[PDB]
């Protein structure tokens, strides 16, 4: 079926797992951004 | 934009001062970012 | 006889709404001296080439094809690091496929030398997607939109990936901020040089 | 090496050029103080002085017994960088402006008045022709066997001898 | 020839040996050069017209 | 024969009043010399920043957006050159600008009013009798917001203290 055991697809998730906004130190999304302009 | 003028910038010397000045300052950018061109590097 | 784009201009000649996306948008009048078919063969072609660059970044982004040389999360690494003799191999492709694709009407004298020549229509339909009639227009005016969508955003991509060495969904996801101490524009010649 | 050079990046002579040439800077440099403007652009002349040399070093060049890069330009191609492939682009560009520029003139002959369009432009479609010019070797090559390129030698003026 | 066609010069010490003018008019009396050729280049004089005969002049 | 403005000088014989805000107001002869029509996109361009500019002092002292620091315009004006946003400002207004550059060339080509841009999205204007009203305002606007602004800079230079302020203080 095309590629296989070895070498196959690299599917990886770019968000790290962490949410759009409300976020930690680890994460800071572009919202989370506009969140900081606006509060400070 | 008037028709006399574009046909005045149209003219040669106008053309040929303004493509070789193009052209001189594609190869001084060229240059600048690049320098010291001695070889096609392979 | 106003453009709708541009209220205040005049409705530029060669736009006559005909065509899909021809909202009367030409300021600069490049329809005037430069023929429209060849701007929307140029426009249409930039558009595509975009679209798949959005989706190449998007999606490189996401999946990799395997191995270390294929790992580059962020797009302009990929650049560098992907084997150079398959990128040539992808230019030499995309070269050929210009003059197949164009029928060897490739320049701006000999394309549309058949007056079947439609901008944009490369015959490329390979599942037959356009074989309904009534979506012509639709798909048409979608595929323009899209084009010009996927060009200002690739264009975006690209030079958010300039300034931030991350690649798009990764530096919308941990995004940090333009610093300004570094990426100052300009400047080579306010210094005197150096 | 070939032609008994050296590769630069082993020369001796090669290196003391390039130390010489920082010296002669950082002896300049030595009469500026740290933060200055002269100061700093002469750090930059230095900067580029070692980068240029660095890159020569590494890049297969063959150094003479005066350490300075030398070319070698008979056709091998552990060389071809130096004369054959820029000489390719050079044909490139030049059988570009060539073709463009014969596309124009055969343009301006069909023209109401010929000689206008020699000193004035019509700039879109000098623009088309300069378009052109990406495929001249196949362009320029069509053209020479479709008979359209040469004239026939009893189509030229010549004189009576 | 015939007024109005284009035609190939044989003279060898014409300006336009081996060109394309075009006949403005032919002279019917008994005159030596009688076809009056129009030339698009002109001469080193500056003169774009000269007078030619029928065996200097060929139809292309 | 005589200017509206000033009784006892003529009126400029380019300024027939076509244009709203005219008073026959021209001493030095500038439309004599150059096109009234460039003079009065220029008019409205100075005034429109003058206006936009007036506004931008009295709001800048009353507010500040959180994520930029609280400071006075002028050191607004250096802290945004340093800082990279009056790069992006001065771009956005050229890159309008050269849209403006081809509304002048309409203009010069006869098939454009020197200020209009189309640009009514609110629908003020009803009818033409009230675009001509909010006109003559306009123009009446932009010449006074061009004095004002100048004065505001001024004022700022001479005395270290911004327009509220000095409205406050003295
Ligand atoms: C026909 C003769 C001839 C030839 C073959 C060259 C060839 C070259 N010159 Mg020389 N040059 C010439 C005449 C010539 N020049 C003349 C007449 C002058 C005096 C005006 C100069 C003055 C001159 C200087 C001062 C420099 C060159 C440079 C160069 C290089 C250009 C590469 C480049 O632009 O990379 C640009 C980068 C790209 C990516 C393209 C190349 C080795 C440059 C160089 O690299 O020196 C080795 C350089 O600095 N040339
Ligand atoms: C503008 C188009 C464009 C360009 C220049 C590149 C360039 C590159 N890609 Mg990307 N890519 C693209 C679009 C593009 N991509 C699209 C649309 C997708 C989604 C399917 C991907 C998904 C993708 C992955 C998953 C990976 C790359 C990778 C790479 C690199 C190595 C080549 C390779 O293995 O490709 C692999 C290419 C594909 C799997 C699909 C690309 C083919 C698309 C659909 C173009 C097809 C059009 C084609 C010309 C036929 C149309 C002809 C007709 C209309 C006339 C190189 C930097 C590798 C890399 O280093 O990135 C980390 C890698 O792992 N590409
Ligand atoms: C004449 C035919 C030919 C031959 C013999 C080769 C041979 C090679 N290629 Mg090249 N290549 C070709 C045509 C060819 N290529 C064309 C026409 C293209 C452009 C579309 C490429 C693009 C290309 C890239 C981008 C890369 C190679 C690589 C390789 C090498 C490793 C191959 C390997 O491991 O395969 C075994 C692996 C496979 C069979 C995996 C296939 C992966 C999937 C099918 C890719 C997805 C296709 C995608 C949807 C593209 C659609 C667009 C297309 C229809 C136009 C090998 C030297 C690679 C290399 O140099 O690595 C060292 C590499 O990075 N090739
Ligand atoms: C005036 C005499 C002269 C001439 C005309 C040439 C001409 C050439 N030499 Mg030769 N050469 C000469 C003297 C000469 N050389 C001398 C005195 C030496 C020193 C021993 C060399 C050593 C030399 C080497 C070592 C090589 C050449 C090669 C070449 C070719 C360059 C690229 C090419 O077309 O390959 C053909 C390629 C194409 C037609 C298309 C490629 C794209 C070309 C035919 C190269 C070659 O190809 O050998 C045949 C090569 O490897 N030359
Ligand atoms: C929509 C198009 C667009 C884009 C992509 C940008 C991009 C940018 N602008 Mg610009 N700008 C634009 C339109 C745009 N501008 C327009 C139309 C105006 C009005 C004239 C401005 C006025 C402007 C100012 C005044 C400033 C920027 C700044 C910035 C930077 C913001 C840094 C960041 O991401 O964190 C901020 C993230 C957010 C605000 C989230 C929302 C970035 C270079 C700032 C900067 O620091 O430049 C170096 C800055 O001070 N821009
Ligand atoms: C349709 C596609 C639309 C493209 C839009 C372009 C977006 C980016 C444009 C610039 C963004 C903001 C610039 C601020 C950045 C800026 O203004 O920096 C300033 C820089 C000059 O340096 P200074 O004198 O400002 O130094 C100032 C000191 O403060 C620092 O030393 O201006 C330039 O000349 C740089 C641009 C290159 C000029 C030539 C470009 C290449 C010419 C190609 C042919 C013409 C193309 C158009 C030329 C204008
Ligand atoms: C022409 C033009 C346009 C255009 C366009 C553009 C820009 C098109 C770009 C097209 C692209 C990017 C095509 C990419 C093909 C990639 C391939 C075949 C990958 C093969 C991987 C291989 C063989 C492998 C391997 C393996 C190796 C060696 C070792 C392992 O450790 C790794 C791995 C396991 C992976 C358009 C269509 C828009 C419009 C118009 O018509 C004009
Ligand atoms: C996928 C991917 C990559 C890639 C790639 C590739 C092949 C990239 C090629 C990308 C292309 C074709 C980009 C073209 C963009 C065109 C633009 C922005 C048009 C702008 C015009 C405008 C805004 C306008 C206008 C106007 C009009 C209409 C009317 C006028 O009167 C006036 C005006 C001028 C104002 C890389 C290599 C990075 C690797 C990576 O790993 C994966
Ligand atoms: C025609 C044809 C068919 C086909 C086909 C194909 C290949 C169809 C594929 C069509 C595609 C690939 C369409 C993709 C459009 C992408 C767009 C519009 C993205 C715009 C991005 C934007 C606006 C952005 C942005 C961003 C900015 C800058 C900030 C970033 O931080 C993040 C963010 C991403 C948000 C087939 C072959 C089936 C057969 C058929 O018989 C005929
Ligand atoms: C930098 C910055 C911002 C900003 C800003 C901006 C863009 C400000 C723009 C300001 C502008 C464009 C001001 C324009 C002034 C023109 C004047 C005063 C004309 C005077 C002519 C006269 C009196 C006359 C006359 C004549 C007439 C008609 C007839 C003649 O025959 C005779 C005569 C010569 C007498 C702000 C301020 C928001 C704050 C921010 O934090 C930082
Ligand atoms: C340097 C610089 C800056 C700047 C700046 C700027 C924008 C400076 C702008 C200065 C301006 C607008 C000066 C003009 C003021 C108007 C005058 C003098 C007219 C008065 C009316 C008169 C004379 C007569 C009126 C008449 C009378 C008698 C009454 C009736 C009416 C009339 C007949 C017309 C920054 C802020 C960017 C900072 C940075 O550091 C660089
Ligand atoms: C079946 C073939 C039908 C047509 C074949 C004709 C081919 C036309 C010219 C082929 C040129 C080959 O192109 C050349 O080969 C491969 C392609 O990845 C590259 O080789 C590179 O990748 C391979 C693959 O892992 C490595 O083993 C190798 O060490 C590395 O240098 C060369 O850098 C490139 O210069």
């Amino acid at each position: 079926a095309l590629f296989g055991k070895g070498s196959m697809i690299v599917v990886e998730d770019p968000r790290d797992g962490c949410g759009a906004y409300a976020n930690s130190g680890a994460c800071h999304t572009f919202l989370d951004e506009i969140g900081d302009a606006l509060k400070k | 934009m008037d028709s006399n003028f574009l046909k005045y910038l149209s003219t040669a010397p106008v053309l040929f001062t303004v493509w070789l000045s193009f052209t001189a300052s594609f190869i001084i950018e060229a240059n600048r970012f690049f320098p010291d061109m001695l070889y096609f590097p392979m | 006889a106003k453009s709708k784009a541009v209220p205040f201009l005049s409705q530029p000649e060669a736009l006559d709404g005909s065509m899909a996306g021809d909202v009367g948008f030409d300021p600069f009048g490049i329809s005037s001296v430069i023929d429209i078919k060849w701007l929307r063969e140029s426009e249409l072609k930039h558009g595509r080439i975009c679209m798949l660059a959005a989706t190449g970044c998007l999606v490189q982004e996401v999946v990799h094809l395997p191995g270390p040389a294929f790992s580059q999360k962020m797009a302009l690494n990929a650049w560098a690091a992907a084997p150079r003799g398959g990128m040539i191999s992808i230019l030499v492709a995309i070269g050929l496929i210009e003059m197949i694709s164009n029928r060897f009407a490739l320049t701006a004298t000999d394309m549309f030398a058949n007056p079947n020549r439609v901008p944009g229509d490369l015959g490329f339909d390979p599942l037959s997607l356009g074989a309904n009639p009534a979506n012509r227009a639709r798909f048409e005016l979608s595929e323009v939109i899209h084009g010009r969508a996927a060009m200002m955003g690739f264009s975006g991509m690209v030079h958010q990936m300039i300034v931030s060495k991350q690649a798009p969904i990764e530096q919308l996801m941990h995004f940090k901020a333009v610093d300004s101490s570094l990426m100052k524009l300009g400047g080579a010649a306010g210094n005197l040089g150096y | 090496d070939v032609a008994g050079l050296t590769p630069c990046g082993e020369s001796k002579e090669f290196a003391r050029r390039l130390d010489g040439s920082v010296k002669k800077l950082q002896t300049r440099l030595s009469k500026y103080e740290a933060g200055t403007p002269p100061a700093l652009a002469l750090q930059k002349q230095i900067d580029k002085t070692k980068n240029r040399f660095d890159r020569y070093g590494k890049a297969g060049l063959l150094c003479g017994t005066d350490g300075l890069p030398h070319l070698i330009t008979d056709g091998r191609w552990t060389h071809s960088g130096e004369f054959v492939i820029p000489g390719l682009l050079f044909l490139y560009v030049a059988g570009w402006i060539g073709w463009v520029g014969r596309s124009y003139v055969l343009f301006a002959r069909t023209a109401d008045k010929p000689t206008e369009k020699e000193i004035i432009i019509d700039v879109p479609v000098a623009l088309s022709f300069v378009s052109t010019g990406f495929i001249w070797p196949f362009s320029a090559f069509k053209e020479f066997t479709s008979g359209n390129l040469i004239v026939p030698a009893d189509e030229i003026t010549v004189s009576p001898r | 020839v015939k007024r109005g066609s284009k035609v190939r010069i044989l003279r060898k010490e014409s300006y336009w040996y081996q060109d394309i003018g075009t006949v403005a008019t032919i002279d019917t009396s008994g005159i030596r050069y009688p076809v009056v050729v129009r030339f698009e280049k002109v001469s080193y004089s500056g003169v774009n017209t000269n007078n030619f005969s029928l065996d200097e002049v060929v139809e292309v | 024969d005589f200017s509206a403005a000033v009784p006892f000088l003529k009126r400029p014989s380019n300024l027939d009043g076509a244009y709203i805000g005219d008073v026959g107001f021209d001493p030095l002869g500038f439309s004599d010399v150059f096109d009234l029509r460039v003079l009065r996109e220029a008019e409205l361009k100075h005034g429109r920043f003058a206006m936009l500019a007036v506004l931008g002092f009295i709001v800048q002292e009353l507010y500040t957006f959180p994520f930029f620091p609280k400071m006075a315009p002028v050191d607004a004006h250096d802290y945004f050159v340093k800082q990279g946003g009056g790069s992006q400002i001065i771009f956005w207004i050229s890159f309008v600008e050269l849209f403006g550059v081809v509304a002048l060339f309409e203009t010069l080509q006869g098939k454009r009013e020197p200020g209009d841009f189309a640009f009514d999205p609110l629908g003020l204007a009803k009818d033409e009798a009230t675009l001509e009203r909010y006109r003559l305002a306009e123009v009446k606007h932009a010449r006074l917001a061009m004095i004002a602004i100048g004065g505001f800079i001024h004022q700022y230079w001479v005395t270290k203290q911004t327009v509220l302020e000095q409205l406050g203080n003295f």
